[PDB]
């Protein structure tokens, strides 16, 4: 079982779903179309926003192409948004990809930060490792049972 | 495909598949009986000749 | 000696460092800064001396790294006796939806034919859930002593 | 100023280039419930008005 958690704005919770596309399911975190397991999301405005605004949370904005499901990209560079090549730093038609959220308690529902964690299982014919509270019993052979 | 996302397109395009499969099964079922009748007539014609 | 995978093989991107030795294997994906070259004695001759080991230091740095999977070594070298008897190692790697698979087996009989005919089927060995995208393949052959 | 429920006002939008992916910043709404077409593919179809 794999549990990976991240903080997103409450507006984009619906984009964490199989088949959804947008500004967060195409450049940041994409899910497969045959996804098993499922998500959990709860509001966390109590401890994620300041009166002056929380600027510690980032999200990618520009990428060359959409990323395959279950992929990560922490690289930093300067986007080529024009004919003139961008050597580095900031310039016209040369954008920095990462941008900062601006969570504040004044904002209404839909702009306050949300705290989401997604679980992922798998059901394949492999030696099982984790499951719930069941008590094993004795084995019966050559008799009609309910195994 | 253009107007809906995959999670609902997968649900909607099943009804058309079932309907077309039924419409083709009916055609082959009728063709079998028609061929049987034609074969009986052909056997009668062969005997008559 | 193993294989190295990555999309750029530089500090800007993550990369794998699959490394195998006599009684261990080390699999760890890091943001490996530099991979200059395997250590070379410059002598490159072994008809007189048959001692060669302890090269190490293939990479330069690993700043923020995770996913350590030290485990049993991949390939077991069966004894080659009476000549004209070698084992043809087989491998295959796949990368779909953030899953890494490695299949392998040790097919014997390589008497006269470089790529023997017949038929053989590979068995699964290990699955790696790390993720990421790989678009470059490289080998870490140790040329400290060769013949 | 928004009109009352019993006297809602109608506005006609036509002859422009739409972009339905920017409405998320104008108003602090959450759902965007939409019936006929999936909200994801709003900026791909072409309408009359
Ligand atoms: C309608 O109100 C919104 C709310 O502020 C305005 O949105 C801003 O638009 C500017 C572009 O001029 C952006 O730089 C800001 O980042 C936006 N802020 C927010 C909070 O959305 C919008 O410009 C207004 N439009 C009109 C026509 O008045
Ligand atoms: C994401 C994908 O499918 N392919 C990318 C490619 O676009 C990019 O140029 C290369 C270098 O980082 O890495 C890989
Ligand atoms: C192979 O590498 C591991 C990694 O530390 C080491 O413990 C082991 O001793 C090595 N094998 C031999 C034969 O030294
Ligand atoms: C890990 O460290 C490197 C080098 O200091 C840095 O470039 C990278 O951003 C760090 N990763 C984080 C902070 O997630």
């Amino acid at each position: 079982v794999y549990a990976d958690s991240f903080v997103i704005r409450g507006n984009e919770v619906s984009q964490i779903a199989p088949g959804q596309t947008g500004n967060i399911a195409d450049y940041n975190y994409k899910l497969p179309d045959d996804f098993t397991g499922c998500v959990i999301a709860w509001n966390s405005n109590k401890l994620d926003s300041k009166v002056g605004g929380n600027y510690n949370y980032l999200y990618r904005l520009f990428r060359k192409s959409n990323l395959k499901p279950f992929e990560r990209d922490i690289s930093t560079e300067i986007y080529q948004a024009g004919n003139k090549p961008c050597n580095g730093v900031a310039g016209f038609n040369c954008y920095f990809p990462l941008r900062s959220y601006g969570f504040r308690p004044t904002y209404g529902v839909g702009h306050q930060p949300y705290r989401v964690v997604v679980l992922s299982f798998e059901l394949l014919h492999a030696p099982a490792t984790v499951c719930g509270p069941k008590k094993s019993t004795n084995l019966v052979k050559n008799k009609c049972v309910n195994f | 495909l253009s107007r809906l996302d995959p999670p609902e397109a997968e649900v909607q395009i099943d009804r058309l598949i079932t309907g077309r499969l039924q419409s083709l099964q009916t055609y082959v079922t009728q063709q079998l009986i028609r061929a049987a009748e034609i074969r009986a007539s052909a056997n009668l014609a062969a005997t008559k000749m | 000696r193993g294989w190295i995978f990555g999309t750029t093989l530089d500090s800007k991107t993550q990369s794998l460092l699959i490394v195998n030795n006599a009684t261990n294997v080390v699999i760890k994906v890091c943001e490996f800064q530099f991979c200059n070259d395997p250590f070379l004695d410059v002598y490159y001759h072994k008809n007189n001396k048959s001692w060669m080991e302890s090269e190490f230091r293939v990479y330069s740095s690993a700043n923020n790294c995770t996913f350590e999977y030290v485990s049993q070594p991949f390939l077991m070298d069966l004894e080659g006796k009476q000549g004209n008897f070698k084992n043809l190692r087989e491998f295959v790697f796949k990368n779909i939806d953030g899953y890494f698979k490695i299949y392998s087996k040790h097919t014997p009989i390589n008497l006269g034919r470089d790529l023997p005919q017949g038929f053989s089927a590979l068995e699964p060995l290990v699955d790696l859930p790390i993720g990421i995208n790989i678009t470059r393949f490289q080998t870490l052959l140790a040329l400290h002593r060769s013949y | 100023r928004f009109a009352s429920v019993y006297a809602w006002n109608r506005k006609r939008i036509s002859n422009c280039v739409a972009d339905y992916s920017v409405l998320y910043n104008f108003a602090p709404f959450f759902a965007f419930k939409c019936y006929g077409v999936s909200p994801t593919k709003l900026n791909d179809l072409c309408f009359t008005n």
